[PDB]
RNA sequence: UCCUAAAGAGUAACGGAGGAGUACGAAGGUGCGCUCAGACCGGUCGGAAAUCGGUCGCAGAGUAUAAAGGCAAAAGCGCG
RNA sequence: UUGACGAUCAUAGAGCGUUGGAACCACCUGAUCCCUUCCCGAACUCAGAAGUGAAACGACGCAUCGCCGAUGGUAGUGUGGGGUCUCCCCAUGUGAGAGUAGGUCAUCGUCAAGCU
């Protein structure tokens, strides 16, 4: 349908977008 | 399976009410490759006319389209008139009367066979 | 992303590993119904519209708020009141959601929060709840209210619970 | 005494007491038994007179089973009351015996100790009972 | 162990009760594996000697129907409930090969001195008897010896503990169960 | 405390037994909710009252799975 | 409505037990879809028991209203 | 070799075990286009195979559970007469239920389609 409202334009955004917003583009584990 | 017995659970209503009224039944069976159609006499155990894709003079390799099923309902409207059959009923057999099912049953009304 | 990581790398990797005989025994991940909300102080029903707009925004789909069948567990609902959420995620956008969790949701927890107190059920499914923040794919962390928590109930296509463990062990569940 | 805990109804018909006893006539637990050879009905205070007779003539051991259980309530109108105003209140409870039914069983004793112990319990019951063995 | 019979060509309720008061006979049948069922009269004075015998229930008896001889095992006794005496007998032909089923007495052979009895104030409560059999008709089990002289105040004894000799099965282990047999407990 | 009060006995039953001849309005069974189901040529009215539609002979046959009782009228 | 009531209907007692003196414009019509209670194991503040996932089910649920007789073309549940 | 529609409703069921493809069948790929979801291509539907018989489905085996079930006896009962008469017995017609010996891994029909 059309009732599902998308954030998928930004779920399909930049993945390795630095360690500045996501705080990690080097590791996944916090330690 | 899961799908198969539920459309058997859906089909037993209209098939059992066509039994009580003593009507010549036009049954149908859809598959993911191709499409069958039969005309069963008024006892549920005697087949009068029957037309399929799997006859050895129609298999084009592209059966199971909506354009393939229009020819199936074409050829079954005339073997029943060759068998002398009108005044029939249409059991959709649990299939939602929308696509390849509905397009076949329009070919029956064009053929002169009337519901 | 992880779908085609699964299809090309993991899908032959697990076949000899569990000494499987064909393609079709190799287990898949099917859906995420996930949860949300128990019914904390929903005699007055107006907190749902906050909790709807919570999970509506961080998933992409819409809640289907669940009513009560016959309630006794803490309360007498006079059943038929809004109590649940239940957002189901499926194939083309289930791998897309799964990459938020455990890749960039690990920094938003702090104190390892993977498989650290859980185990499976007998049929090969994994269920887990959260209360802390997860990663949001759009910036939505200061929404100031009473944060109700939720679960991440997952269903596989396994047979036993050992094959649930090797399922997405490449996705590195912390142990 | 012996009576049900909760009953689905309060009062009951009279009926009759017919037939022999084909189930209930075989000794199952004990090795000696006191089976009844005349039809009647036992009123649940006779059972405790007959039970407390057997349990003091043993004094040592043995195991006792009580095969029969009263479940049939029986009414009785009070005195100085004309007939036909309802139905009287339940005063006591009754079991219904018919020839062949086994009443008491005993095991773990001598036969000649037990034969002279069922003599004591038979003098409290209004039926003609007998002595039987386990086969 | 031997009986001798007759033919009984009179079937009903009326003719079957006149046998018991006039002549003193007892009806019976012989039904088996190979042949038809055949009815039979026996005396109430004879069966009385066999039913008084101990192991005669789990044992082969030779029957003389006419001058006809057959090895016959007995599996039924319909018995008059009020007075107590034998009514029709209902026994069985014995084929050399078809398995068989009967019931077997127990004895509890050594319980004079038991550790549960001599050391602690003891009791021995025989719950079961007449345990069945599933044998081959060539070699018969007359009885089964059980020995509860041995271990404990406070143990029950199952069917798994006692042993059926020379390769004889027990039906209760063929079903998914194991009945308790005897107990040792404290007296009141 | 006091209890008389019975009702007045509706006269239920089964008319028209195994070999009868019928008409078109005969009733054949009052009923109390489907002891007998509608067989071949019978009606099943409002309060589950069976009735005939064609003429012939009553059958009372047991058929099918669930073992239900089918009252059919045979043109014989 | 059940029992007395004797396997067709009927049938008494100041004989044993219970209920009514109404609701509904959808709780009606019709087409299209869909299955219960409970058991259990996993799961955030509930927690013996709410919602969710799962296996086992085989009517033990439900039926506007008493009990009896029924109900998979479901006579039960949802939508146009 | 299968597929549809029946006949008969367990001696036809459940459980266990084995086994079948490229014809059928099922899973499968993608939803652009029909069409659908009180959220979701799960279900419904459309265009379609590759791939696979794993699952499912059919066949083939096992009586382990279930289900059928004799013969004999026994209970009860119509009419006639009895007796020690709140219960039974005799003459005569009728005759279960439970249990026992044992049985059962169904039997057919109509077409399309595989020696056929």
């Amino acid at each position: 349908k059309a009732d599902i409202h998308p954030t998928y334009e930004a779920i399909e955004a930049t993945c390795s977008c630095g360690n500045v917003i996501k705080t990690r583009s080097t590791l996944c584990k916090p330690i | 399976s899961v799908k198969k017995e539920t459309r058997l659970r859906r089909a037993r209503k209209a098939r059992l009410k066509m039994r009580e009224l003593e009507t010549v039944r036009l049954c149908v069976y859809r598959s993911s490759q191709h499409i069958y159609a039969q005309v069963i006499a008024a006892d549920g155990g005697k087949v009068l006319a029957s037309a399929s894709t799997l006859d050895k003079d129609l298999r084009e390799g592209a059966t199971g389209n909506i354009d393939a099923a229009k020819k199936v309902g074409q050829l079954v409207a005339e073997r029943a008139k060759a068998a002398g059959v009108t005044q029939v009923a249409f059991d959709r057999s649990g299939f939602k009367y929308h696509g390849r099912v509905k397009a076949l049953a329009d070919a029956a009304r064009e053929g002169g066979l009337e519901f | 992303r992880l779908k085609e990581l699964y299809r090309k790398e993991i899908a032959p990797k697990l076949k000899e590993e569990l000494q499987l005989a064909n393609v079709m025994e190799v287990p898949r991940v099917t859906k995420i119904t996930l949860n949300m909300g128990l019914g904390e102080a929903v005699g007055d029903k107006k907190i749902i519209e906050n909790a709807v707009a919570d999970l509506e925004k961080i998933t992409g789909q819409k809640p289907v708020v669940t009513y009560a069948r016959k309630s006794i567990a803490g309360f007498k609902i006079r059943e038929g009141w809004p109590i649940g959420v239940k957002v189901t995620l499926r194939s083309d956008r289930m791998y897309e959601f799964l990459d938020r969790l455990l890749s960039i949701s690990l920094p938003r927890v702090r104190d390892f929060r993977g498989l650290n107190a859980k185990s499976f059920d007998g049929r090969g499914n994994y269920s887990m709840g959260v209360k802390e923040q997860i990663i949001f794919p759009e910036i939505d962390y200061d929404k100031i209210d009473a944060l109700r928590g939720l679960d991440i109930t997952l269903t596989t296509t396994a047979r036993t619970d050992d094959e649930g463990r090797a399922l997405l062990r490449a996705f590195k569940f912390p142990f | 005494m012996l009576q049900p805990k909760r009953t689905k109804f309060r009062k009951q018909m009279t009926g009759h007491n017919r037939g022999l006893a084909h189930r209930g006539s075989k000794v199952s637990f004990g090795e000696y038994a006191l089976k009844a050879t005349s039809r009647g009905r036992l009123t649940a205070r006779q059972i405790e007179s007959a039970r407390r007779a057997l349990t003091r003539h043993v004094k040592r051991g043995g195991k006792i089973w009580i095969r029969v259980f009263p479940d049939k309530p029986v009414t009785k109108k009070p005195l100085e009351v004309r007939m036909g105003k309802g139905k009287g209140g339940v005063e006591y409870w009754v079991a219904q015996i018919q020839p062949g039914k086994v009443l008491y069983e005993i095991e773990g004793v001598s036969e000649e100790l037990a034969r002279e112990a069922f003599a004591l319990a038979a003098a409290k019951l209004p039926l003609a009972t007998s002595f039987v063995k386990r086969t | 162990f031997i009986v001798n019979a007759q033919v009984r060509s009179d079937l009903g309720k009326g003719a079957s009760r006149r046998l018991r008061r006039n002549a003193g006979l007892v009806p019976a049948v012989v039904y088996g594996g190979d042949k038809e069922p055949q009815s039979v009269t026996l005396e109430l004075r004879e069966i009385a000697k066999l039913l008084e015998n101990e192991a005669a229930f789990s044992h082969v008896i030779a029957l003389n129907v006419g001058g006809v001889k057959e090895t016959v095992l007995i599996k039924a006794l319909q018995r008059h409930p009020a007075k107590g005496f034998v009514m029709h007998a209902d026994f069985l032909r014995v084929v050399a090969d078809h398995k068989l089923t009967a019931h077997v007495p127990l004895h509890f052979i050594n319980e004079e001195v038991a550790v549960g009895v001599k050391q602690a104030g003891g009791e021995i409560s025989h719950t079961i008897s007449e345990v069945e059999v599933s044998c081959l008709p060539k070699d018969l089990p007359e009885f089964i010896e059980v020995d509860m002289a041995k271990v404990e105040l406070g143990q029950i004894v199952h069917l798994s503990d006692l042993k059926a000799p020379k390769g004889v099965e027990l039906v209760q282990l063929a079903h998914g169960n194991d009945l308790a047999v005897a107990n040792i407990h404290a007296s009141r | 405390t006091r209890n008389g009060r019975d009702s007045e006995s509706k006269r239920l039953g089964v008319k028209l037994f195994g070999g009868q001849a019928v008409k078109a309005g005969n009733i054949l069974v009052r009923l109390r909710g489907t002891k007998f189901h509608a067989g071949y040529g019978v009606g099943l009215g409002k309060d589950h009252t069976l009735f005939a539609k064609v003429d012939g002979v009553v059958k009372f046959e047991t058929k099918g799975a669930f073992g239900r009782k089918y009252v059919s009228i045979v043109a014989a």
